[PDB]
């Protein structure tokens, strides 16, 4: 608790979407409401744990990547069909 | 890469064995010069030193930037995202061949200057019209076709495949090939075989999808089309259906069909206007073929009409022989009962017939074949054409 | 001296720091917030919030410098 005045008189924990990455440990990410930039990845994170279209901790001075933060959910897989029991006066002929 | 220009002889030429063995030499000689550095001295400052060394003189956040203009060598006009524009140069790093304008660049931050360039992605319009792989069925489909064959082949066949020919004389390959005949012909037969056992890229466009609720695209459509496919390699455009949307001036109305008009307009010119497209082969498949516009049917822009007969009882045995191949056959069908009647039938009304019968015996659930399957299925494309 | 350093921490406010919306979180004390300025970030947050006033977007503040869900 005594610790963290300074803690939290802290800045530049910016937030990321990796399009996809490239050769030489580097990626594409877009921010928010601005541009595409390629950028450096963190030593503890890994290339192929970069997967397209996912968040992504970012510096404010470097924008280098801290940490990869999961996606929300995915969205095709929160709105999957449903697939219930499957168990027509007028409907006979077609069937 | 552009080792030597000289190809004059084009011939087994003693020339030419003096120049690719003098070539030879040299190049030997530079590899071993070459060779003889990693054997006094073989030494590794110039992987990462200059490498490491401009990776950190350039910068990291490499802001994506879109280029403007060019100007002189080394300063041109950006655009940041925004819309802010800087006035920056640009360090000899990236390739300055490939920078041309409407292109996405990598910039610095304090200085903004270009640092690299990114490449550039697949267009999805080449996705959209362009058939991706060898489609469909080899040269084993035809019903029957020769001359058409011997004409398409000689056309663009022969040409590509063995060059020799024309740089003999200096004489330069037909243009433009019609195809026309009566419907259910197979013109989509040929133009997907040729697409089949091609080696340079095959297009396949519709009409009738030339139409926008906008205003005036259109020939838009057109320019870009042609556009990719010259620029995109050794092109073969194919258009099918070009003659319920290009035929002639019935009546000079407005409204629409005048926006037409300058559709096929901008066909014409950009068929061919000026400084000849090259290596853009054409091929127009029609239905009909007298009601097009004799200024597109003149030379320059087609050289080739190729009639589609419908054979009689000689390759017809053939067509029910291919579409009856893949299928069970009990003993008591014949083909000649329906072959050895009619001359006219075309090879659509045989593939009506050999799936009928896939509908008939499988509606039932009987057994391989029957021969009252040929005699109702060629009855019913009977009732297919009549009615 | 738990109760000292509760009051201490109050500092961090004093009244303009902006006026954001929460957004979702990561994990324990770290989440992420669109701003009204435009743009989202992702940040840390102080222990003395509770955890029973977060879901649906929540209006939150935040600082001008630092930028956390105070
Ligand atoms: N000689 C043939 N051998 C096999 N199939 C044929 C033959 N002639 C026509 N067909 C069938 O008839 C169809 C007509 O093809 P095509 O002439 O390209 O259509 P359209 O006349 O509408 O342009 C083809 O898809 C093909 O399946």
């Amino acid at each position: 608790l005594r610790e963290e005045l300074q803690l939290l008189q802290e800045q530049g924990s910016y937030v990321g979407e990796v399009v996809r990455a490239m050769d030489k440990k580097k990626v594409l990410v877009k921010v928010h409401p601005e541009g595409k930039f390629v950028v450096d990845v963190d030593k503890n994170i890994d290339i192929n744990d970069v997967t397209p279209n996912c968040r992504v901790a970012l510096r404010n001075d470097s924008y280098t990547l801290h940490k990869i933060l999961p996606n929300k959910v995915d969205p095709l897989v929160s709105l999957m069909m449903v697939e219930k029991v499957p168990d027509i006066g007028g409907l006979d002929k077609q069937i | 890469a552009s080792k030597l220009p000289l190809v004059t002889p084009h011939t087994q030429c003693r020339l030419k064995l003096l120049k690719l063995e003098r070539i030879k030499d040299y190049l030997l000689m530079e590899e071993e010069f070459i060779r003889n550095q990693e054997q006094m001295k073989p030494l590794e400052e110039k992987q990462e030193e200059e490498r490491s060394k401009v990776d950190d003189l350039r910068g990291t956040p490499m802001s994506v930037g879109t280029l403007e203009e060019i100007i002189d060598d080394n300063h041109a006009i950006v655009s940041t995202s925004v819309g802010s524009e800087h006035y920056v140069s640009i360090l000899s790093f990236v390739d300055k061949d490939l920078l041309e304008p409407g292109c996405s660049v990598l910039l610095n931050h304090k200085v903004h200057a270009v640092i690299g360039v990114l490449m550039d992605d697949t267009d999805p319009l080449v996705t959209v019209m362009k058939v991706e792989k060898a489609p469909q069925e080899t040269y084993a489909d035809i019903g029957g076709l020769d001359n058409q064959i011997q004409e398409i082949k000689e056309s663009v066949e022969l040409p590509l495949t063995h060059p020799e020919y024309y740089e003999e004389m200096g004489i330069k390959p037909p243009k433009g090939v019609i195809l026309y005949g009566p419907p259910g012909t197979g013109k989509t037969l040929l133009a997907k075989a040729v697409a089949n056992q091609t080696s340079a890229t095959f297009l396949r466009v519709v009409g009738s999808e030339l139409i926008q609720k906008y205003l005036g695209d259109g020939p838009k459509l057109v320019r870009e089309l042609f556009r990719v496919a010259e620029e995109h390699a050794p092109s073969i455009v194919f258009i099918d259906e070009i003659d319920a949307i290009g035929t002639k001036r019935y009546d000079s109305n407005s409204g629409g069909e005048r926006e037409i008009q300058r559709t096929m307009l901008e066909l014409l010119n950009q068929l061919d206007g000026f400084d000849s497209r090259g290596d853009v082969k054409v091929i127009m498949a029609t239905n009909r073929i007298e009601t097009l516009d004799p200024a597109l049917i003149r030379p320059g822009r087609i050289d080739r009409k190729i009639e589609f007969p419908l054979p009689d009882e000689k390759t017809k045995k053939r067509i029910f022989q291919i579409h009856t191949s893949r299928m069970t056959l009990a003993d008591d069908v014949t083909l000649d009962d329906l072959i050895m009647a009619k001359d006219d039938l075309s090879g659509a009304d045989i593939k009506a017939i050999c799936t009928e019968a896939g509908l008939m015996a499988l509606r039932e659930r009987r057994m391989k074949v029957t021969n009252e399957d040929f005699k109702k299925s060629k009855e019913n494309v009977l009732y297919k054409k009549q009615e | 001296e738990f109760l000292h350093a509760q009051e201490e921490v109050k500092r961090i406010q004093s009244i303009p720091l902006v006026i954001g919306q929460f957004l979702e979180a990561v994990d324990q004390n770290t989440a992420i917030v669109g701003s009204t300025t435009g743009s989202n970030y992702y940040v840390r947050i102080l222990s003395t919030i509770d955890r029973e006033l977060l879901k649906p977007n929540a209006s939150v503040a935040l600082h001008k410098h630092s930028n956390a869900l105070v």
